[PDB]
């Protein structure tokens, strides 16, 4: 029987640092191959790496596999990561005399986290550009450490944090908003600073 | 109107085409949340051979019955379970790797009474911000959409943008105990101060959302929720 496992998750890790993925198979195939993929939100599965079973561990840019057959464990690690290197790594299994399918383990998201050098935490009131009366508060410039409160309240909502880069200042920042309908509504206690 | 995206509701069928050239044999793969894609069948237009993954009834995926094309996948008798990412795959010549298409999203729902296109709205930024950050933060906001099948942009005096924006990496639930709730997505666009300022600058943020088709036929009261781009925009203003 053919199995693959990723038992991580979630994994969020800095900018310029590593991250290790593992993968842990089962398999009765005496040769196979271990293959890496990382999948978009645009729903693109785009092939990295291979490791076969016979071969030394496999290195290609800054991808790296650490192959420990006795263990059957086949870890990924991505060296100094970008933020485009967020997404969702995919484990497979495949028979290499007659190449047919592809065993995947669930997957493991990856998200990267920019270095906040010089953090300048706020929170600000935006209001609609049609209305008005309506707004969202923004919670913006903190950094990556930082962990944006869940609402605690049916009527608010609180989106999770986006990194954005304007590349002609070489500035990236953290953001998350919060909005409700209510006019009982306080940006200050909407992040629960 | 997008290939990626597919709507349905439970009892149809769906055809989900595959963006690789077949020469070899045309593997697809089914790929739902949190869980592993799994090949369902793979066929050869060349023998005209289909072969079945195990515990799949031979009904469920229709491969004949083109008018004198290639095979095809076509999904019969559509359940709220088929809903996923679907994936055509065939290894390389040199059978280094297998290759993967683009990802067609297959959304099946109860009722297609469910699917609304979103509101977009545009909040303008902060004064606060602008004055002890010299940047001038913008928001998108999409909300009341089904499925989650958008695509949000900024364009800004009529060109898309790239850069200063980032949008959320997954809609969430306004309703999150429906099941079938609407969605709703935010985006940020960040630019300097004296952009924002210049009332020249005209901004726009813009919602592509993948809905009904002309074949679809509906029976609600209101617009028909067809594939449709929803935009708002504001201009620069000094004050």
């Amino acid at each position: 029987a053919q199995k693959v496992t990723q038992a991580q998750s979630s994994v969020s890790m800095p900018v310029r640092k590593a991250v290790t993925l593992n993968c842990l198979y089962e398999t009765s195939w005496w040769s196979y191959y271990i293959f890496w993929y990382k999948q978009l939100p645009s729903k693109e599965m785009i092939f990295l790496i291979r490791q076969g079973s016979d071969e030394q561990n496999a290195k290609s840019g800054r991808y790296s596999v650490n192959f420990k057959k006795a263990a059957k464990s086949v870890a990924l690690t991505i060296s100094a990561l970008q933020l485009e290197d967020s997404a969702k790594y995919f484990c497979a299994l495949g028979e290499l005399r007659w190449p047919d399918k592809l065993i995947f383990g669930k997957g493991t998201r990856v998200t990267v986290e920019p270095n906040i050098q010089n953090p300048d935490p706020a929170v600000y009131q935006l209001r609609d550009s049609k209305s008005s009366d309506k707004s969202v508060c923004l919670f913006t410039d903190f950094d990556s450490q930082t962990n944006v409160s869940q609402s605690k309240d049916s009527d608010v909502y609180i989106t999770d944090k986006c990194v954005l880069d304007m590349r002609s200042m070489d500035f990236k920042s953290n953001s998350a908003v919060a909005w409700s309908n209510k006019s009982d509504f306080a940006c200050a206690n909407a992040f629960n600073n | 109107g997008r290939t990626k995206s597919v709507i349905r509701q439970t009892g149809s069928s769906a055809e989900i085409t595959c963006d690789l050239a077949e020469g070899g044999y045309i593997h697809w793969y089914l790929h739902q949340e949190g869980k592993a894609p799994q090949r369902l069948l793979y066929y050869d237009s060349y023998t005209s051979s289909v072969v079945l993954e195990s515990g799949i009834s031979p009904g469920k995926y229709d491969t004949y019955g083109s008018t004198r094309k290639n095979l095809r996948m076509i999904l019969r008798n559509l359940i709220e379970n088929d809903s996923g990412v679907y994936y055509c795959a065939t290894w390389d010549g040199d059978y280094y790797k297998k290759l993967f298409g683009s990802g067609t999203t297959l959304v099946v729902t109860e009722d297609l009474k469910n699917v609304f296109p979103p509101e977009v709205a545009v909040f303008e930024p902060s004064e606060a911000e602008i004055s002890h950050t010299q940047k001038a933060t913008l928001v998108c906001l999409a909300t009341g959409f089904y499925p989650d099948h958008v695509e949000l942009s900024w364009w800004v005096n009529g060109k898309e943008v790239h850069s200063g924006v980032c949008t959320d990496p997954q809609p969430l639930k306004e309703q999150p105990a429906l099941n079938d709730s609407r969605y709703a997505l935010s985006s940020r666009l960040r630019v300097s101060a004296t952009f924002w300022q210049n009332p020249r600058n005209h901004f726009r943020c813009q919602v592509q959302f993948y809905g009904l088709s002309e074949n679809d036929e509906w029976t609600q009261d209101r617009a028909k929720p067809v594939t449709q781009i929803v935009s708002a925009e504001a201009w620069g203003r000094a004050d």
